[PDB]
Formats: C-alpha cells, structure tokens, sequence
C-alpha cells in the first residue's frame, strides 16, 4: 500500500530550518528535504482556506485546463459549449466563446502546447477541434460520422507531437499535430472517459473507460489492433486515470468510492487504494482526482455518501487532499457559504493556486 | 545576449566513496578515491600513497566497485553515474602512456521510475557472475556480467519488498544469493533471495527471514571462512549465517550511529567501524575451532580505537594504515596501534588530505597587499568545522630556511670551474659580505680567497676568463678560479666609494656619485676602457647582453636620480641613444633589459613599487610602448631566472611577482609569499634548479611552482561554521558558529568537547527578555537525553585569525544571517535570528539584532522582534533589507538607533535568498522559483517586476547584471533568467524568461562576486566579462563568466570538435552529461560553456590539436578572417586558464 513505509522527513522533530540546513551540509537526501517542503506546503494549504476570486458563466462546468506557463491563466469548459479563458489577478473580462448549448458540451480541453493562444477540445458535437480562444477553428482533428457518436476525452503531447481522443463508444483515435490519423481501433467497449499519455515517456498511453478498465498502451510498438500492454480491472466505471508528473504512478478515480495509485514498477496491480466517496449524480460532472504538479499529493472533491463507510465522523462537501504514498487525508478545504460538490480540482503549473470547478462555479483558492 | 562560461577553480575535495583492490597491476595494492566526477588511482607504498592517475568523468560517480572475472590478470572497475551511465573500465599502460579503456558501457536507466529515497545501491556478485542494482523502489536491476555483453544490457526483477534499506551479495552459496534489510509496517527485517540469470527472477535464499533491530542500516557480507552477514544499527550488531544467529548491544554505540564499515582481514576476522561522531571501532569476530566440525563463530566484540575525522567511508590498506574518506572535514591517512599510548589512542594521523567541503558560506577579500585581490574565506562543518582561507599564486616549496636577518643581496657562484653546478652562495649585509659554501644540502660559512668581507658586496659572480668578480662598495675585485687569489683590483682613482654596480660575464659598469666607469674583464686584467659623468646621480644600472650578443652588451641601461629618467647608453662610448622621462619625485630603484620570446624589453621599477616597461630595439636603443603597472609599495628589485628554456623575471617587493610572456604580451603571475627583498637562482648539487629568497629575517632555498596554482589555509573551530562576513573597518571577520550540546538531567545545554566559543576569553550572552517561555519544559528530541543546537556569533581577527570575541545567541535562536553595515553611525554586525523549537516545523518568531564591536567588547546595540525566521539580509542603499518568512521587509535605521519598519513585499512562500543590485532585488523563493523586485524611490515601496515561471527548488541565487539572473537548484543544474520590455500595454516584460540551462553536477550554496586573479587594463583579453565564484557541497568552487556573442559561438563550435576527439572515460557523451536534468525534465543545455572541456584542449597531441583547428575560420581581432592554426587556439585557451 505505502510507497515505502513513509518518506519520513529529516532531523529531530523536523523544523524546516533544521531540514534546510541539513540539506545544505550534504547530510540530507533530497527526497527528505522534499517531504519537508511538502509538509511546509501542506501547512500553507490550511490558510489557502480563502477563495480569492470566484466566478461562473452558465449551464455547468465540465472541463478545466491551467495555462501551461502563466500561473494566472485558466481555461474552463461547459456542458453548453462555453469556453472561458480567465486570467484572474487581472480584472479584465475573460475571453469568451459561447457554444451550442444544446449538445456541444466540452468533454475535454488542453491548451495547445505549441501555441497557447489556441486550445484543443473534446466536444459532444462530435469534434475534437483545435481552436483559437478568439473563437475560430483551425482544423477539426476528428469528426464523428455517425450522430450519437461524439468524443469525451483528450490529451496532447508537445514532445511527440501527438493528439489522442476517446469517443463515447470506446474508440480511440491518435493523430499527429498536422491531423493525420494513425489510430482508430476500438480500444474500449464503452465510453472512453479519460485519455492521458505519459509525461516522461512519449509513447506510453493510459486510457480509462466506462467498461470498468484502464488500459495502458505503447503507440510506437503496438499499433497492431486493440492489443495493449496492461488492463486494470475496477469495481465500477472509471472516471479518470491520469499520470503523476514524472510518469511513474497513475492516479485512477473510479465512479463510486475508490481512488487508486498504480506504480510504474508495476502498472498491473495497484500500489494502494484510497477509499473516497465521489459517486455518480445526474446534473453533476464526474469527480476526478488529480496530482499536485510538484509535491506528492492528491486532490479530490468529496461527495458525502450515507452508504460509504466513513472513517471520519464528520462528512462535508470538502476538497480532499491525500498523501499519495500514505494514502491518507492530509487536509480538507471547505468554505461554508461557497462550497458544494467540487467535480474538478487542478493545481497551478506552480502548485500555489487551486482551481475548482464547483459544478456551476469556478473557484480560485489561494493563500491570504 | 546572455552567454556564460563555467570553469572549475578548485575541484571537489570531498570523498564520495573509496575502494581498494588490484586495479593497476595485480602485485599492486591500489586505492581508488571518488571525488565526484573525479577518479583518483593510487598505489600503496611502504610509507604512503603514490599517485598514478587522476581521471575526470562526464558523470557523478554513484557506484565504484572493483571485481575480478575469471581469466583476467587484474581487477576491473565498474562505474555507475548518477545519470545512470554504466561502464567497465581497465587500466592499461603503453610503456609510458596511461590509459583507461572502456570495456563495456551503456545507460542502464529504466524508461520510467522514481529513484529510491535511499539512493542507488550497486553490488557485484562475489563470483563476478552478475551486477545487481537497486535504482527504483520495488525493482531489482540485473546486468548479466557473465560472458560477452558489451552494451551492458540489463533486465529487471520485481521485488515485493518495496522499501529496501541495504543489499549485499552473500559469499559461498550454490547460486548468486542476495541478502537485504527491508522495511514494512511491521518494522525492519532481513530477507534473502537467489538470482537466476537463467530464468530471470528470484528463487529464495538459505533462510526465510528474521526480525531485525529497529534501525538496521548496514549489511556486511562475510567472506568464505564464516560466510554469514553482519547487520549494524544503532545500539546493536548482529551476525546472521542462516540458522546461526548471534547478537550484541555494546553500550558504546548509543552515542552516534554507525555510518561506515570496512573489512580488515581477507578471511573476515576483523572489521573497521566508522562512527558519525568521528569514532573508529574495531569489530572482532570470535573464531572458535571446535574439533572436527571445525570453524564456528563464538562471539562478537567491539573496541573503540579512538577518534578519526568524520568518515564517509574508510578502507584499511595494510600495516595498520587506514584511509579515511571524509566529506565533512579533511580526509586522512592513519596508523593503528597494538598497544594504545596516552589518552587510549590507537589512532594517529599520518597525513591530512585537505577538504573544503561542505562550504556553507564564503566571502571574497583583498588582504595580501590589497592590490586586487584576491582571497576567498569559506567554511566548514561539524567538529570538522573550519574556516578555509584560499588565495591564487605561484607557491614556493622550501627546502632549507635560515634565520638570517637583514640580507642586502644574494649571488650564486661556482667556486669549482670543473663543476657545472653552483656550490657557493654569497650574501651581503649592511656591515659586510658572508660566503656560504653549499656541500650536500648543507650550507657552510667559509670564505674564498680574494673576496673581502669588510664591507657590503653590490655584486659577485662567475666571470670571463675562468675568474670570479666581486664588486664591493670600496672596489672591484677580480679573483682567479685556480689558486683563489686576487688577480686584479680596480678602485675609483681618487679613492672614492662605488655607489652603484652592474656586471655580465665580461663587462663591468660601476658608478660613483655621478661618474660612470666601464671596465672590461680580461685574464688577470680589469681593464678600464671608458669614463663619463651623468646629468644627475646614478640610481641603477644594467648591462645584460641581449640575444645574439657574445656576452658582450652593445648597450647599457641606467636610471638617473633627480631628473628621474631611464636612459639607454651606447656602451662602447656612453653615447646616449634614448632618454625616457618616467614620473615625478620617486627615485628609480631597479632597471633591467631582457629578452622575452625573442622580443627585447626594458623594465624599470621605482621606489613606490611602480613598474614601467618598454619594447627596446637592440639596434637603435629605441624604447616603445610605455606600459605601467603598480605592484606593492616596496621598491621593486628586479632579477631573472629561467623557467624551462624560457627566461622569466622575479619582482622582489612586498608583493612579489613573476613576469613572463605567453604569446608576445607579458603576464604577471602573483608569487605566493610574504615580502621578498632579494632573490637569485641557485642550482646547487643539493638544491637543483632552486631559488634563494631573502626577506627581512630569513634566507630561503626552495623550488618555484611551474605554473600559477591556488593555495589554502585552515583555521579549525570544532564548530559548525554556517555564515561568514568581513568587517573591513574593524579589521575583523564575523562568523556565525553553532555547537552541539547534550540535554542534561536538569536544565539542558552542556557541550561535549571544547570548541571555538568555549575557548573564548571575552565572550557574552544577550539575555534580551523579549520572549516568554512555556511553563512546563517542552523538551523534545529527548526530554532529558539527546542533542541541542546552540548558536553564537564569533569574531576572527584578520591576519592570524585568533578568535577575538564569542557571543551566545537567544539560547534557542538558530540565527541564519550575518551583515557588516552602515546607515549613519559606525559599522555594525547584524544577525538575523531564527527561534527554532525542536518541535514545530514552521518557525514563527524572528529577531534582528544589531551589534557594534571594538576591543573585544561586543555590544548588543539595537533589536527588532520579527514574527518569523529572518532567512537572509542585505545592505541596501543604506537600509537593511530582510526576508522574514513569506514576507520581504525593507527596514530603516533612524536616529535613536532603532531598526524601523519601512515598506513590504508579501507574495512569496519561502523567500530564502536575497541579492540586490542598485535598486533591483532578486528573490529566491524556495517554494516557487525566483522573482525580481524594484524599490522605487520618488515612491517609497516595492513593485514586482518579473517572476520566473517554472518553479525551480533553488540552492542559491545571484545577479549577473540588471538583466540576467543565475540560479542553481536541487537538481545540480544552473539556470539563467531574463529581463525585457514588450509592446502594446501587455507585458511579457513581467515574465522572467529563462534563457540558459546547464547541468553542473554540484550543489551550490552561495554565489558571490570577486576574483582570485589580478585583472589587467587595455591588454589581456575580454572573453571574460564578469566574475562570480561559487561554493559547492563537495568543496568544488567554480567560477562563471559573461562571454561575447562572437566568443560563445567559437567555443560552442570548439566543444563539438573537441567532443569528436577526446576518449570519454566510459563513452559517456559530453552533451548528454551536461544536458539539463530533473526527475521530470531533460534538455540539451544552452547559454553555457564548460571551461573544463575548453581547458582540456591544452592536453592533446599536436595532430589531434590541428584536427580540431582544421577548417576553422578564426577572427584574431584583426576583423580580416584567416585560417586558424593550432597555436592561435593554444594562446587563446592559455589565456582562459589565467582567469581563475
């Protein structure tokens, strides 16, 4: 369960000063200093308690992307088809694209790594657009060809210059950034909820689906017809499976009350299991667990369930932060008068600001 | 723009592991030390170590193991880099050529996976069947070493034991059998497996498993006669053979943890145990011969042998000689005893190998003669805690030194005409001359006949017709070699004294008041051939023959007294061929003509220590290019020696210097010495190719360094040294020390062992009452047992570095910053305190305390309580800028001498590092990269200008100019940031772009400006622009420099060609080695150049040299392009070495 019985942090009782100086002397493993910082962070995260900037747009939030570089710029997607490009700390009226509203949900959005004036999108209209924030397409990377077939889930890798989309039937297309198809094989039997290719290994794809599996693939090696590398079975449908920065470890978030870590030295079987309510609801965007870009932590929206075996006696609509080696609650984020079920939660590139898709709202958590 | 140059001044001095075996020969016992990127190979002689080869590797040496495969006449070397470069290496000597050849090599890294917290572990099968490594958690890496596998291809085994503490291969089992301590929720346990290359998986060891002492760190493989494993921890040592278990818990371990072990006896009888306190224990395995069933282990016993320096590893060599690989202090070589002497010491330091590491802080100071520069003072740290004073120059190695004060001149001499060498050294004092006969290395006061010693000698030496000459004040004496006899004597006709002399092999030019006589040396004959008078008094003379001159100089150089001129006279006649006005008032003190690289010069030094020099034409006696240098306030006396075939000039003054030429311009290497008044080359039987050097008190015979070198002094503190700064006004250094004390049964404190602040006549303790303690003593880190920090400020003098005053801080204050300053009154020492309670992770109670020092009295002047932890402070335009925690405060100092809160900046997480330039402020925020702030006056507040995006865990930070910013992070990389301004209201000018990456390989505390070399105006060359020196945790101390756009490209190109040549020492590609590396990122590396590649240019064959220069279009400053030659680059790299 534990990724080595705790990365226990440094010198007697570990005051950061004591730890930092130790690091200075050569006497301190970086991974130790790391943990010390992580703790120092976890502490500042308790005073993050302030939502410094909140906003909506309409319909419901469905996709969240942090600008890869600016620690203020955030993109947000809507069940309607809305795209907000919001740089808070500027007070400048976010760039806006209004979508269909009917179908047209943005089921996935990543910024265009090669040009951040553009983004990619997984639309319920049945298209994966590459589009400018000043609302105009450049090239539709994939369109459906049958109605009722649309796409749910993106990634995209600057490094290998690839684009992957999962449709709602189980098909996964893989494109090069010009737009040429290399894939199409039906990798999953049902809706592909989440597609994510490895940050540290260009050709190492993880695909999660409603078929209650997460699949791991090699693109350069195994193009050869729906015959992956690993398939991970789950108690329920999988809402998301995304890699840790550095590519070792995968964070699986199932549809009911289970989050899993899968190690790179395995992949096949889970490292641990974190039990954590997040359930399926009607007009609720599926909860997804995510990594903190820097420290070894996990963020999730808790969604209290009278049937889930609560360890804690107090069960609120809190934003949960788990250890990630221990697997155990490092703290909760909760603003009465503002909190509700937080579907999506992503940290900055820098991990000093927390963006929360709170169903209908967008919340920005920052230290005083 | 933004081009950078990184060049290693110094070189890591810390030992990161040392291994023993038969690498070089087989009959040889070798010791191999790893420094970081450096591999040092030695042979163990009866008396010490003999250095055979030091190699540099494009990697940080992580695993270094010797092993002997069957059918190999010697031990091979296995190296693993921290970037996962693996290689097998072999010693080869081609008669006289030393070569390390890459047998097998590859990059064994997985394509995924996070390094274990405990780091890389490498072990080799006791039968060299395979290599086994632990790179990541839950995998065991195996390289099939057996048979021909040359790319070092490797497979992995899944390792259900996730958290591995230590692995080692067991001795004597029917399969490769691995033994390890691991950790699970149950505690720590020892388990064993078998490795089959055959099927590629574990199989199960000779015993299922055991519970192991709670804190078991070491796993020792015991050799054949026993065959078990020793497991060391705190408070316990255990033997496990597999069925057999035997353990002891000797009381004398409970003081500190055992860091390192080492086998003494090939059978495994005894083991050496290095401590952490710096102890050394002998482990003894009790052999019990039973009767038939033969050797069995009876018992374990440990005995303290005594204290070494804090050991990172050790290997016993032989004859009771041990090598101590220290990283915290000086590594050493020690002798062990059978019977312990006074104070129960079996251990005696034989040799102390100096180590600068860690180096927590350092500053640059101008101390010796103040003429730039040039010394660095650094740090420490624990009982190994020291101050290191490091300065650059040509060192002298003394071989004899006599207390013989007031020498007024020195001359070598060959008394024996049949002898090639010198045998006599003549010295002159105010009263007279004494003669020193050199026998062996033995000097001997005799006399030679024909030489008087009534009065002072101005010159003497071997001369023309197998004769000796002695020009005294009174006369000119010419002595005959065979029968030493006065053979001819010249005196000033009217019985006056000679006031100035000069002499070559066959000509003499003395001077009386104004008068000049030119004499000639002939058999038995001191033939006067010329007599003139000068405009004013004669200051000094030279008649050195230049070039194709038959020891007979056509010219005569002379300095004049009141008009202050250095003029060339046509010798034969005294025909004034060129006058030269020098300066006002100060009388010239030494003049000499000389040939540098077949070009002829006239140097001329004055009584204030100002040296002029000209390009003298031998034909017209024409002086050209008057260049002027100051070098120390003593009248500089000039002299000559011969360096190889090449001839240099020694500049005898309070700031001694040696001048030579490299291309056609002359270079001033600073001589590493106190005053030197006079000097002469002495090539004695007993002193070959040596120098006689006389200062005010001491004659010295010695050998001069071939090239400018770099040189160190130690000042031990027995305290961790922490922060340091120089208060030039009160002629004083201020150092923040800190000592480990043990919590007592009553109130805590109490040191172990006296240190710099315990031995402290004149010491103080501010008992400032501003804090309020807890009612019940919250003693954490043992409520009555274990250690406490205890931090004071100390004052070291300057010269002599006796410790002036010691001062104990708030008692629990950790104190993190030091400062010498002003804002109106006097020069203060300001200390930014911490206030660390065991116990809380976050600190929330600062203190800035202002001090004023004089006469050993150190007075707490002012004070300001802060609500955090003052991480750094800077003198800023008169104010005291301080990072407290998240916050950056400005602080002002008004009348009533209190430090008063001016404007703030709030937006940071850590804010550990500050560096200002003008009104600009660089901030290293540990938890989120770095940021530029401005103080705007006309305004009175802080304004964020730019933040670097991408979040760097920086080690230290530095400004290079108001546009470029330097960072080093936990990844041993360097990064450079950028300013700008961007069009139409929207600013990327707010984005500190990062424009330079480079994987250093070292960890940098402290950057700081200043240099170790003296810099030259007009001449030299400007591939160098800036100078930022930096301290490493391994004691390596490189410098970075601002390069030309033009220059950068050339060198960038150089590298690539240099890379095509140069047998890399494990076929590690340099570009890879340097390329910027994180656990998540790996990028090529731009904007930087490593001098270490550039400098290794001067170390290849002239063919390979011409190969690199082939096809190269070079600009030699003429603007008109030309084909570059090997020599053009040699004088370019030659120059670049002379910048540290």
């Amino acid at each position: 369960w534990v990724g080595l019985a705790g990365p226990q942090i440094l010198p007697p009782c570990r005051s950061i000063v004591r730890t930092l100086h130790q690091h200075k002397l050569g006497r301190a493993s970086w991974p130790s200093v790391q943990q010390g910082l992580q703790q120092s962070f976890l502490h500042t995260l308790d005073s993050y308690r302030i939502l410094q900037k909140a906003a909506p747009f309409d319909r419901r939030a469905t996709s969240l992307a942090w600008h890869p570089t600016h620690p203020s710029t955030v993109a947000v997607g809507s069940k309607g088809g809305d795209i907000m490009l919001w740089n808070f700390g500027i007070k400048d009226k976010p760039t806006f694209i209004k979508g269909i509203g009917a179908g047209g949900s943005i089921t996935g959005l990543k910024f265009n790594p090669l040009n951040t004036n553009q983004f990619y999108a997984s639309s319920m209209e049945g298209t994966t657009r590459l589009q400018d924030f000043k609302g105009n397409i450049l090239r539709v990377f994939a369109s459906s060809d049958t109605i009722n077939i649309w796409f749910c889930s993106l990634d995209v890798s600057a490094s290998s210059r690839m684009v992957v989309t999962g449709d709602n039937v189980g098909n996964v297309i893989l494109l090069n950034m010009d737009g040429k198809e290399l894939w199409n094989l039906r990798m999953h039997k049902k809706k592909v909820t989440h597609v994510a290719l490895n940050p540290c290994c260009d050709w190492f794809l993880a695909t999660a689906s409603v078929d209650q599996t997460v699949k791991i693939w090699d693109l350069r090696q195994v193009r050869g017809k729906a015959s992956f590398l690993y398939s991970l079975p789950h108690r329920h449908p999988v809402n998301a499976a995304c890699f840790s920065p550095d590519g070792a470890r995968l964070l699986t978030t199932d549809q009911k009350s289970e989050i899993r870590v899968y190690s790179a030295s395995q992949w096949d079987c889970p490292l641990g299991l974190i039990p954590h309510p997040h359930r399926h609801f009607q007009h609720l965007t599926p909860i997804k667990a995510a990594w903190h870009p820097r420290y070894n932590l996990i963020v999730v929206g808790r969604y209290p369930d009278p049937n889930f075996k609560s360890c804690t006696p107090y069960e609120l609509r809190t934003i949960d932060v788990f250890d990630g080696n221990s697997g155990k609650m490092m703290c909760q984020l909760y603003d009465p008068e503002s909190s509700g079920i937080s579907s999506l939660n992503e940290f900055n590139p820098m991990g000093d600001t927390l963006a929360s898709a709170m169903g209908y709202h967008i919340l920005i958590w920052s230290q005083e | 723009m933004s081009y950078n140059y990184v060049v290693t001044a110094q070189k890591p001095t810390a030992v990161n592991g040392c291994v023993t075996g038969h690498f070089t020969s087989a009959e040889d016992l070798n010791l191999l030390i790893a420094k970081n990127t450096r591999l040092e190979i030695y042979v163990v002689t009866a008396e010490g170590l003999r250095p055979v080869k030091e190699v540099g590797m494009y990697g940080k040496i992580a695993v270094m193991e010797l092993f002997r495969p069957k059918g190999e006449s010697k031990d091979l070397l296995f190296i693993l880099t921290a970037k996962y470069n693996a290689c097998i290496l072999e010693y080869k000597q081609s008669g006289e050529s030393i070569d390390i050849i890459t047998r097998a090599h590859g990059n064994v890294q997985d394509r995924i996976g996070r390094p274990s917290e405990t780091g890389i572990i490498g072990i080799i099968d006791p039968e060299c069947r395979m290599i086994g490594l632990r790179l990541y958690d839950g995998l065991f890496k195996v390289i099939p070493l057996d048979r021909d596998n040359k790319e070092l291809k490797a497979f992995n085994i899944r390792l259900e034991e996730l958290h591995v503490i230590d692995v080692k291969f067991l001795y004597g089992c029917q399969a490769p059998t691995i033994c390890f301590v691991y950790q699970d929720p149950q505690g720590r346990h020892v388990k064993t497996y078998e490795v089959s290359l055959r099927e590629k998986e574990f199989n199960k060891g000779p015993w299922k498993q055991e519970n192991v002492e709670a804190e078991a760190s070491m796993v020792i493989a015991v050799p054949e006669p026993f065959g078990g494993a020793i497991i060391i921890g705190q408070e316990s040592i255990t033997y496990h053979n597999g069925d057999k278990y035997l353990a002891i818990a000797p009381p004398i371990i409970k003081q500190s943890t055992i860091v390192c072990h080492n086998r003494v006896d090939p059978n495994g009888s005894r083991y050496l145990l290095g401590d952490m306190e710096g102890r050394l224990f002998m482990l003894l395995l009790e052999k019990e011969e039973q009767m038939d069933g033969t050797v069995t282990l009876k018992d374990l016993r440990v005995e303290l042998l005594g204290e070494t320096s804090i050991a990172e590893c050790l290997t016993y060599l032989d004859n009771g000689v041990v090598f101590v690989g220290s990283r915290l202090g000086d590594s050493q070589l020690v002798k062990l005893n059978v019977d312990s002497n006074e104070q129960g010491s079996y251990v005696v330091a034989m040799e102390t190998f100096t180590n600068l590491g860690p180096i927590v802080d350092m500053c640059v100071v101008d101390l010796e003669r103040q003429g730039q520069g040039q010394l660095v003072t650094c740090s420490g740290a624990f009982k190994e805690g020291s101050l290191r004073i490091i300065r650059n120059g040509i060192g002298i190695h003394e071989h004899a030194s006599i207390d013989l004060p007031g020498i007024k001149g020195l001359w070598p001499l060959r008394s024996d005409p049949n002898r090639e060498t010198y045998d006599t050294l003549v010295l002159s004092f105010v009263g007279q001359t004494r003669v020193l006969m050199l026998n062996g290395e033995e000097v001997e006061e005799t006399e030679l006949m024909g030489f008087v010693d009534d009065q002072q000698t101005f010159f003497c030496g071997n001369v023309a017709h197998q004769q000796l000459i002695q020009i005294t004040s009174a006369s000119v004496r010419l002595v005959s070699q065979e029968p030493k006899a006065l053979v001819s004597e010249w005196k000033e006709p009217q019985a006056k004294n000679i006031s100035v002399a000069s002499c070559n092999s066959s000509q003499v030019v003395v001077a009386v008041g104004r008068a000049l006589y030119y004499l000639q040396i002939h058999p038995q004959e001191l033939r006067q051939i010329s007599h003139t008078e000068m405009e004013h008094e004669v200051a000094c003379l030279d008649i050195t023959p230049l070039g194709d001159s038959n020891g007979l100089s056509p010219l005569c150089a002379i300095g004049l007294w009141t008009d202050i001129s250095a003029r060339i006279l046509k010798l034969p006649s005294f025909e004034l061929l060129h006058k030269e006005m020098l300066g006002g008032e100060i009388i010239p003190r030494s003049i000499l003509m000389t040939t540098f690289e077949s070009s002829h010069y006239l140097l001329c030094a004055l009584g204030d220590g100002a040296l002029f020099y000209f390009g003298l034409n031998i034909e017209t006696g024409l002086l050209s290019d008057r260049k002027k240098v100051t070098l120390g306030t003593q009248p500089t006396v000039l002299r000559t020696f011969r360096s190889l075939s090449t001839t240099n000039v020694f500049a005898c003054s309070d700031r001694p210097t040696v001048i030579y030429s490299s291309n056609h311009k002359l270079v001033f290497s600073n001589v590493n010495l106190k005053e030197v008044n006079y000097m002469c080359p002495l090539n004695s039987d007993g002193y070959p190719d040596s120098l006689a050097l006389a200062n005010n008190s001491t004659l010295t015979i010695g050998t001069i360094d071939e090239i400018q070198k770099l040189h160190i002094r130690t000042v031990p503190l027995y305290e961790s040294p922490r922060k340091i700064c120089y208060q030039e006004v009160s002629q004083c250094f201020g150092v923040l020390s800190s000592r480990i004390e043990v919590q007592d049964t009553s109130g805590g404190t109490t040191a172990l062992r006296p240190s710099a602040s315990t031995q402290a006549l004149s010491s103080s303790v501010s008992s400032s009452k501003l804090f309020s303690s807890s009612t019940a003593p919250h003693e954490t880190s043992f409520g009555e047992e274990v250690e406490v920090h205890n931090l004071l400020i100390i004052d070291q003098h300057t010269f002599e570095v006796l410790h002036a005053h010691q001062f104990l801080q708030n008692e629990y204050a950790l104190s993190l910053v030091s400062c010498k300053l002003g804002k109106d009154p006097n020069t203060y020492f300001i200390v930014g305190t911490a206030m660390v309670y065991p116990e809380e992770a976050e600190p929330k109670q600062g203190r800035i305390v202002v001090f004023q020092y004089s006469d050993g009295k150190l007075q707490t002047v002012a004070e300001k309580e802060v609500k955090g932890a003052v991480y750094s402070m800077v003198e800023f335009n008169g104010k005291l800028l301080a990072s407290i925690n998240s916050t950056v405060r400005l602080y002002e100092w008004t009348t009533e001498k209190d430090v008063r809160t001016e404007c703030n900046h709030y937006n940071n997480i850590m804010a550990l590092y500050l560096k200002t330039k003008g009104d600009f402020i660089l901030v290293g925020d540990l938890m989120r990269s770095v940021l530029l702030l401005a103080y705007k006056p006309m305004e009175g507040n802080f304004e964020e200008i730019a933040r670097d995006f991408n979040p760097n865990w920086m080690s230290a930070v530095e400004i290079l100019d108001d546009d470029n910013f330097l960072g080093a992070e936990n990844a041993f990389n360097l990064f450079v940031c950028q300013k700008d301004s961007a069009a139409t209201t929207d600013e990327e000018r707010q984005h500190l772009q990062e424009v330079g990456l480079f994987h250093l390989g070292e960890f940098v505390n402290v950057f700081c400006h200043g240099s170790l070399v003296m810099q030259n105006l007009g001449e030299t060359s400007t591939p160098t622009q800036g100078s930022v020196l930096f301290g490493t945790v391994n004691g390596m101390i490189g410098l970075v420099t601002s390069l030309s756009e033009s220059w950068y490209n050339l060198l960038l190109d150089m590298q690539n060609r240099l890379n095509k040549v140069i047998k890399s020492v494990g076929k590690i590609e340099h570009s890879f080695w340097r390329s910027f590396h994180t656990e998540r990122k790996t990028e090529p590396a731009t904007g930087f150049i490593d001098g270490d590649l550039i400098e290794s240019f001067l170390d290849i064959s002239r063919p390979k040299m011409q190969e690199v220069v082939a096809n190269l279009q070079y600009d030699d400053g003429s603007g008109m392009k030309r084909e570059a030659t090997a020599d053009d680059l040699i004088k370019v790299v030659e120059e670049l070495t002379r910048i540290h």
